[PDB]
Parts: structure tokens; C-alpha cells; sequence
């Protein structure tokens, strides 16, 4: 219930382990077609992330840039969701301003970043209308997506279970389980997720499956 | 910093409204040499501007091939049933949307800009862009601000958020390139977001600032806007919708605006050229 975390290669982990989240959230390294200074999953190995074992009734939010605008809607499909909303991240400057110049998008510039919004099954003890759709937020140190995003999920379904794919120490925090490549080793509290871990795992190196 | 998503959870102003400096007209007053590329590029748009023209038509019932020469910037405010929601012209489903046959007056290299709506008009305005022929390549969002009204001012389907914007999309036809077809768009001049306060009540109009990025992205002179009304006929465009009142809409004369000696583009000013943002040298 504390942190809990998951040092991992995405790919690789069998995520059956973990149980059922009422949320889900990712924000991957999208194939954008563009040249990026860090590596990115193909659409096949974005397509075959076992999302649908972690949940069957919840939430899921997922960031989208470029391309992805649609592959992530075609990701949500085949992971059985459901696009409800779709929440932007105004990005501001020091003086709470818009950025409007330099080349930031291929035809318009660029100044929000979406994130989808899917809905799976029929859950329950959820407060619809809370927050806006929209995020106004610096650009701050290393983060990737703003950490407002937290505050809304937790006020839309308190007290559950969540988990994020693609998660950086930074994201860390209580009733999420987070999962990523530059975690720092293996954190787990929840007994249960423990237990499902020695079994699966009995030497605690999470590679590649034996095809 | 401070959370403006718990601040409008607490108060009801949402967290656009603590974004400065969003007007169109006060927009760039102390930075001069952005001031002077807009203004600029507006009196170019101004010169080549065809004077207003319109057509009332029933859209469903027309042969829309009647709209003649090829458009190069179609604009698409098809009203909405989530618009309303206080009906009075005919409101359109996505299906009626898709059926228009846009591939058929847009030109072989061209954009359109497709008002969708917050809900499933992102999805399905995706759609009518694949049957049109267009690749979906920005997304432009109006985001709108309760300065006036605080604050819980919603809601319609399916939501968990209050929706408090609405998308344009943006979609390319044929092939550009930006690196030699810069007689035929400025990229990069205009950014993807507009920001103004919600509109009163039953006020369905959407902010004129589109019509700045659309004019400002491409150099092509024949504009087209499906949908729109009284309000928004505009010099530069050919406005066709059921509410208009009058026509002056004739196909013959519209189209010697853009033919020989004219051209189809705008062409552009050296001064234009040296500000306009460029890449750098390969
Ligand atoms: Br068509």
C-alpha cells in the first residue's frame, strides 16, 4: 500500500502476477516515425502488451503524441476499452504563458500533450465530473506527462489499486504499483503480489521467456 | 508549483484560466518582430483576399459538386446534436457527416479543418477523415475559460471529466513537403490551441481565431466553409450552409478570382520569407 515498484523490462514481465488495478496508466515510448533520443517499442510490441490481464473493470489513461493519436486508439480497442474522454496538458512557460515559437509540430506548433482516456467493463465507487479535461502545467525537470495527473486519478477512484507501465522513480507513490526500466531494483508489500512473485520468479531475474 | 486541478476542484476556475496572455488581437505587443510576421502575413492574405462570397444550400440535398473550382483549406462546422444539448436547424449524425462527398471538391493537395465536438466526434471525425481521403495530421483545441462563470458550468455521455474543450481536426490530402512546397504552406507560425471564454448560452459559434491559423498555414486562396452562417461569411471564403439568408454565390465569377492573370496561391513578400521560422541547413 506503501511504494511499489518494479525494475522491468515491459516486454518481458509477466504482469498476471500483479492482480486486477482499477486504474491503468502508460506513457510509453511510441514509435513516432521521428528520430528520438531514447529507445521506442514497435506498434507490434506496443499491440501485445498483456494490458487486458490487468484489469476487468476500470480505467485506463493512456498518453499519445504524433502517430499514436490513432495508434493508441487502436491499442485501446484491442485492449478492450472503450475512449470516454480525453484529457490535454497545456504545457506553460515561467510566466504561466503559452510557448508559441520554434518548429515544435510538423505543420502547427505544438503546445499540449492528450492522454486517452478508456473505460473497461462496468466499475464501481467512482466520481465522474470532478476534475477538467484540461491541465495547465510547467515543464518541470525530467517529467514526461504532469504530476497533476495523479491528483485527478486518485480523486476519480480513491483507495483502489493502480499501476502505470513505463513508470520513472519520480512516480512512486501510495496504491500504486509502478512499473519500468529505470526503477531501482524490486519494492513489493502487497503480500499477495509477494507471494505470486517467488512463484513465478524463483531467483528473482525477470528475463526473457523460454520460447 | 500550485495544482490548478485541486484549485478547480475547490473553486470552480478552471485551470485555463490562469493561462496570461491568450488574446488574438493583444497577442504578440511586446514581441515585435512576431507582431510584424502576423501582421504581415495578414496583409498578404488581405491583398489576394476574394471578396465575401456565400450560397444558402440544404447540404444534405445538394450536389456538392456544384461548389466549383478544387478548394485547397475546407472548413467543416456540420451542427452537432451534442451542440444542443435547444434544436432548430437540422442537426447532424456522424453518419450524415461521413456521407458528404468532400473528395470530390477538395483539391489533390489540400487540408481540412473539422470541427468534432469533445465526446465521439474524436473518434468518429477520425473516420470521415479516412473516407474523405485525408490523413489526420494536427489537432486543434479550443480550450475554454469560466472567468465569468464560476464554476461547475456539463454534462453530457459517457464522462468521468467536466469537458471544458472542443477539437478542430486537422487533415492533409496528397503529398507536401515542407521542405520545397513553401509556395504552398507557412508551417509553424500558429500554434495548436485556442483559448477563449465559454460563449453565452446557445451561442454556438466557434472562435474566429481558426480562421487566422487556417489563412496563415496555406498560401492557397480558395477556402471553402461548410456550415457556415451570416456571422461568419468572411473576404477570402465561399460560405455555404442552410441558415444563411442571401447568395451571391456564382461559380463562374469566383472561380476568374484564382485563374490566369491570377494565381490559386497568395505568393509571398522577401520580408515574409526572412522571418517566417525555417529549417536550418541540412
Ligand atoms: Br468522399
Amino acid at each position: 500500500f506503501p511504494p511499489q515498484w518494479i525494475c522491468c523490462d515491459i516486454r518481458y514481465l509477466d504482469v498476471s502476477i500483479l492482480g486486477k488495478f482499477a486504474v491503468v496508466m502508460a506513457d510509453p515510448p511510441w514509435d513516432i516515425h521521428m528520430e528520438l533520443p531514447y529507445g521506442t517499442l514497435t506498434d507490434d510490441e506496443m499491440r501485445r502488451l498483456n494490458i487486458p490481464v490487468l484489469q476487468d473493470d476500470g480505467f485506463l489513461f493512456l498518453w499519445v503524441t504524433g502517430r499514436a493519436m490513432e495508434l493508441g486508439r487502436e491499442c485501446l480497442n484491442l485492449w478492450g476499452y472503450e475512449r470516454v474522454d480525453e484529457i490535454i496538458w497545456v504545457k506553460t512557460n515561467q510566466l504561466q504563458r503559452i510557448i508559441r515559437t520554434g518548429r515544435t509540430g510538423h505543420w502547427l506548433n505544438h503546445g499540449k500533450e492528450h492522454c486517452l482516456v478508456g473505460v473497461k467493463g462496468n466499475p464501481q465507487g467512482f466520481n465522474q465530473g470532478l476534475d477538467c479535461d484540461v491541465i495547465v502545467a510547467e515543464v518541470r525537470s525530467t517529467s514526461h506527462k504532469p504530476d497533476e495527473i495523479y491528483g485527478m486519478i486518485e480523486r476519480l477512484s480513491p483507495g483502489t489499486r493502480k499501476i502505470e507501465l513505463f513508470g520513472r522513480p519520480h512516480n512512486v507513490q501510495p496504491n500504486w504499483i509502478t512499473l519500468g526500466n529505470q526503477l531501482d531494483g524490486i519494492h513489493l508489500l502487497d503480500p499477495d503480489v509477494v507471494a505470486r512473485f517467488k512463484q513465478r520468479y524463483p531467483d528473482g531475474i525477470i528475463s526473457k521467456p523460454k520460447n | 508549483h500550485n495544482d490548478y486541478c485541486q484549485h478547480f476542484v475547490d473553486t470552480g476556475h478552471r485551470p485555463q484560466n490562469f493561462i496570461r496572455d491568450v488574446g488574438l488581437a493583444d497577442r504578440f505587443e511586446e514581441y515585435p518582430k512576431l507582431r510584424e510576421l502576423i501582421r504581415l502575413k495578414d496583409e498578404l492574405i488581405a491583398k489576394s483576399n476574394t471578396p465575401p462570397m456565400y450560397l444558402q444550400a440544404d447540404i444534405e440535398a445538394f450536389d456538392i459538386r456544384e461548389l466549383t473550382p478544387k478548394f485547397d483549406v475546407i472548413l467543416l462546422e456540420p451542427p452537432l446534436e451534442e451542440y444542443y444539448r435547444t434544436a432548430n436547424e437540422k442537426c447532424w449524425t456522424w453518419d450524415d457527416i461521413m456521407k458528404l462527398e468532400i473528395d470530390e471538391i477538395a483539391a489533390p493537395r489540400s487540408f481540412i479543418f473539422l470541427w468534432c465536438g469533445s465526446g465521439e466526434g474524436l473518434d468518429l471525425g477520425r473516420v470521415c477523415l479516412r473516407k474523405w481521403g485525408y490523413r489526420r495530421c494536427e489537432d486543434i483545441c479550443w480550450i475554454k475559460t469560466n472567468k465569468n462563470n464560476p464554476g461547475k458550468t456539463t454534462l453530457d455521455p459517457k464522462a468521468v471529466f467536466q469537458r471544458t474543450k472542443e477539437h478542430c481536426l486537422m487533415g492533409i490530402k496528397g503529398t507536401v513537403k515542407r521542405s520545397t512546397d513553401g509556395d504552398f504552406i507557412h508551417a509553424n507560425v500558429d500554434i495548436d490551441l485556442i483559448i477563449t471564454e465559454e460563449p453565452e448560452i446557445g451561442n454556438i459559434e466557434k472562435p474566429v481565431e481558426i480562421f487566422h491559423i487556417i489563412e496563415h498555414f496555406c498560401l492557397g486562396r480558395r477556402r471553402l466553409h461548410l456550415f457556415g452562417r451570416d456571422s461568419t461569411i468572411r473576404p477570402g471564403w465561399l460560405t455555404v450552409g442552410p441558415t444563411l439568408t442571401n447568395s451571391n454565390y456564382n461559380a463562374e465569377t469566383y472561380a476568374s478570382y484564382f485563374s490566369a492573370p491570377n494565381s490559386y496561391l497568395t505568393g509571398c513578400t522577401e520580408e515574409i520569407e526572412r522571418l517566417r521560422p525555417k529549417s536550418p541547413p541540412p
